[PDB]
RNA sequence: UAGCGGGCGUGGAUCCCUGGAUGUCCGAAUGGGGGAACCCGGCCGGCGGGAACGCCGGUCACCGCGCUUUUUGCGCGGGGGGAACCUGGGGAACUGAAACAUCUCAGUACCCAGAGGAGAGGAAAGAGAAAUCGACUCCCUGAGUAGCGGCGAGCGAAAGGGGACCAGCCUAAACCGUCCGGCUUGUCCGGGCGGGGUCGUGGGGCCCUCGGACACCGAAUCCCCAGCCUAGCCGAAGCUGUUGGGAAGCAGCGCCAGAGAGGGUGAAAGCCCCGUAGGCGAAAGGUGGGGGGAUAGGUGAGGGUACCCGAGUACCCCGUGGUUCGUGGAGCCAUGGGGGAAUCUGGGCGGACCACCGCCUAAGGCUAAGUACUCCGGGUGACCGAUAGCGCACCAGUACCGUGAGGGAAAGGUGAAAAGAACCCCGGGAGGGGAGUGAAAUAGAGCCUGAAACCGUGGGCUUACAAGCAGUCACGGCCCCGCAAGGGGUUGUGGCGUGCCUAUUGAAGCAUGAGCCGGCGACUCACGGUCGUGGGCGAGCUUAAGCCGUUGAGGCGGAGGCGUAGGGAAACCGAG
RNA sequence: GCCGACCCGCGAGGGCGGCUGGAGGUAAGGGAAGUGCGAAUGCCGGCAUGAGUAACGAUAAAGAGGGUGAGAAUCCCUCUCGCCGUAAGCCCAAGGGUUCCUACGCAAUGGUCGUCAGCGUAGGGUUAGGCGGGACCUAAGGUGAAGCCGAAAGGCGUAGCCGAA
């Protein structure tokens, strides 16, 4: 019957209007200090794919 | 209550299995188990030879219990289904175009 | 099942110093009337069928009979009265023997009654059609009431 | 359950259907005891020739209610039972996040008490943004959105709208008399009574102008009639031949049908029988506004007033719980405590609060419907069929087991009917041997079938010079089928030949289970997605509950969901 | 079901034949699932394995004669023989409930057998004004009117009351 649909994943991801599981980079907070704008702009976004397809089965009903 | 078969106590014809195609005597109706008998199954029963109610050689029988739905009604005609009638005094059952059933006692 | 046994949860055997096997409460499919497992239940076989295609079939069914030429829609009958003689004579009128089938169609209380007892006259009428019924049977006996029933049934 | 037996029925019996007697003692038990069915008596009558003994009948428990002069009482009620369905005081743990304390099963089992064929709720101190809706329960969908969280597992709204169903009236306080006690006899503190009135466009109380009224809404209240429940009743249509123990079968001719639903009958029957389709009936006890009546009752303007309009309540603060809400800005709301008003200039929300603005009437109640569940009843099945199906198909909640709590079983078959084997032979009988019987006697009394495991009789074939996963291959010798060739099978000679299953890199292994054989025996259910696909429509696809309908009968029903545009956290832009 | 030296499939299996058996069966085209064993020291059932082997229940012991009955060292009738006697004799309380007593009976139970019973079928038997307990007494204790308390159950509990060999 009616299942959960998990909103953790939803609250931190966004597929590309079809099924290409794509999202945001990983590894902030505990960096900074010793670096420059290099990794700054580069922390911007991310790709994500492959096993995130299993992750695509995770979310289910809503799409969004 | 609920034993309204199709028989009473007089005389009727036979279409059975043992001696299919005979006729029924006075017809002792006993009991409500559909067991009926006239002169029908006249086989042979044992019963010991003891001096009391039995002769020196006890080995004989006559009429014996039988199934109810083995017979069919009749009247001064041939033998047809009994259809009932209000005599507006009593209640019996005439016959297909003809008549008689319990009509031997002012019926 | 194995938990709804008229027994108890009594785990008679210990686990260790015993003899033969190892078992919990008597309620288990490994025994006698001890509840089975995954089997037959008073369940529900049911689902949905889109009107369109469904009613395609409806039309198509009678249409398949309309593909063998085995039908007729009489107006008034010779067996109007729910008696057998007249209706049979009228069956002789329409050209019907004594070894066929009567998914009739038609909507007349009188007709259905007489034609209800008559052996090969399974009789069908229109407020509740059926395509199984026509596949298995054969004779759209009809009044146009049942045909007009067809019309508003497959309208589109 | 057969019988002896001696008695009752058309002067109408068993019998079912109704009411009534009977209903001993125990049983909330109930005078009072009390280890369950025993015992003791005070009391009114009765019986014993009956005072002394005993029984017959009458009485004698406790709590809650109003009258009763506190009196005795009189009237009232009460407790205890119950499968699940409902409510409440408290209330676990298993498990689950593979750990574990918060989060979870869960307010599930459990204990007790309560309540009814329904419960529960219910007329807004309501939603929540529509300056819009318009009492309550169920469903569907909104939407698994919104929303919560060691942001971990997981927990999950309502508004919306489409359906099931639709029901609406009163109190308290003000206020007007009236009866009773006190008393700081007061134009008084209150209460027993009656009318008064019920509000959210604020109502009314009361006082004065309107004219204030037959009619009008008519009940949930009483009174009926049709109709329903527990005995019953008519009932379509066949006759012959035949195989046989039995026909209904196969044949000839004929018929029945609102009836071909099924069961029976020695077998397979529309036509023989209960009955079916259909049609029909109740004295007795109960059921019913559907039709109806009547009854309870309920329906109208304005001025002035200004009296009331629910008090430890509302409201504030600390300790609280529900709500999607875990300490969050936490609102509402239910309350351990401390604190504590007002009377329409009265007060509860709009998620802290302030403002505005709409919303709305608390702190005293009630209300049918629709909704749920299944012991008992009928209906009726792609349900089982004697290790199944309930543990129970039968003298099963019984034999046996524990002190008890409690555990709990094994178990159907002659025939069509007993016709159930009389008479005689071996025996002490038990059992057989001839009989009769019925078609059938491996249908013979535990009697349809009667495998295998396992235990036996004769006979056909082999084996006593032999080293063995006992089988297989070539040959032969023997016994019996085969006309021929062939074949059965017996197994002497030799070629060969390391058990089944588990677990292992690796076993015939001395790592393992198995006595044999028979059976019951383990990959499933609604939905949730996912890939594929056989089809439909294809920019369109599709209904949920539920409604007319069915006697295995369809159809309907646009609420809603999605596909069509994506993207930005957002604001918003926009095939950008 | 039994038997098979015949037919068909590469196979699980399919067909034909006779005997047993006595009232069912169910194609082709489909479909709904407690569906396929051989193990699980399987649940159960039936029956074997050791196997004529250990044992017949304290090492205090029988013999005869006669009798009964189909059947006797096993029962019984008498002659004979040993073992106890702080018990291995007698009672009561307890408990068991026809076991009793008699006619018959061995198919069971009896640790063989059994004509025997303590078993069996049926009948027949248990006498109180004094025994013994109740129409008298309390103790520990419990219930329990009252009372105190407990969210529920109920705890706590005066007078009373049941209570004994």
């Amino acid at each position: 019957p009616k299942m959960k649909t998990h909103k953790g994943a939803k609250k931190r991801v966004k597929i590309t209007a079809s099924g290409k599981v794509v999202a945001m980079k990983t590894g902030k907070r505990h960096l900074n200090w010793q670096k420059s704008g290099k990794e700054i702009r580069q922390k911007g976004r991310k790709f994500v794919l492959a096993k995130p397809e299993a992750e695509r089965i995770k979310l289910l009903l809503p799409y969004e | 209550r609920v034993k309204m078969h199709v028989k009473k106590g007089d005389t009727v014809l036979v279409a059975s299995g043992k001696y299919k195609g005979r006729v029924g005597k006075v017809k002792e109706v006993l009991p409500k188990k559909y067991a009926v008998i006239v002169e029908g199954v006249n086989i042979v029963k044992k019963a010991v030879r003891v001096s009391p109610k039995y002769p020196q050689g006890g080995f004989i029988e006559k009429e014996a219990p039988l199934h109810a739905s083995k017979v069919r009604p009749i009247c001064p005609a041939c033998g047809k289904p009994t259809r009932v009638r209000k005599k507006f005094l009593e209640n019996g059952k005439k016959i297909r175009v003809c008549a008689k059933c319990g009509g031997a006692l002012d019926t | 099942t194995r938990g709804e046994v008229a027994y108890s949860g009594r785990k008679i055997w210990p686990q260790k110093h015993t003899g033969r096997a190892r078992h919990g409460d008597i309620g288990a499919p490994i025994f006698v009337g001890g509840g089975v497992v995954f089997g037959p239940k008073p369940r529900d076989y049911s689902y949905t069928l889109p009107k369109k295609v469904r009613k395609k079939g409806l039309a198509m069914a009678v249409a398949d009979r309309a593909r063998e030429g085995k039908l007729l829609l009489v107006e008034a009958f010779a067996g109007v009265n729910g008696k057998t003689k007249e209706f049979l004579a009228w069956a002789k009128e329409a050209g019907l023997d004594g070894s066929e089938s009567v998914l009739l169609v038609t909507g007349n209380e009188l007709v259905r009654r007489a034609a209800r007892n008559l052996p090969w006259v399974v009789t069908l009428a229109p407020e509740g059609l059926n395509v199984y019924d026509i596949v298995r049977t054969e004779r759209l006996v009809m009044d146009l009431d049942a045909w007009e029933v067809f019309q508003n049934r497959i309208g589109g």
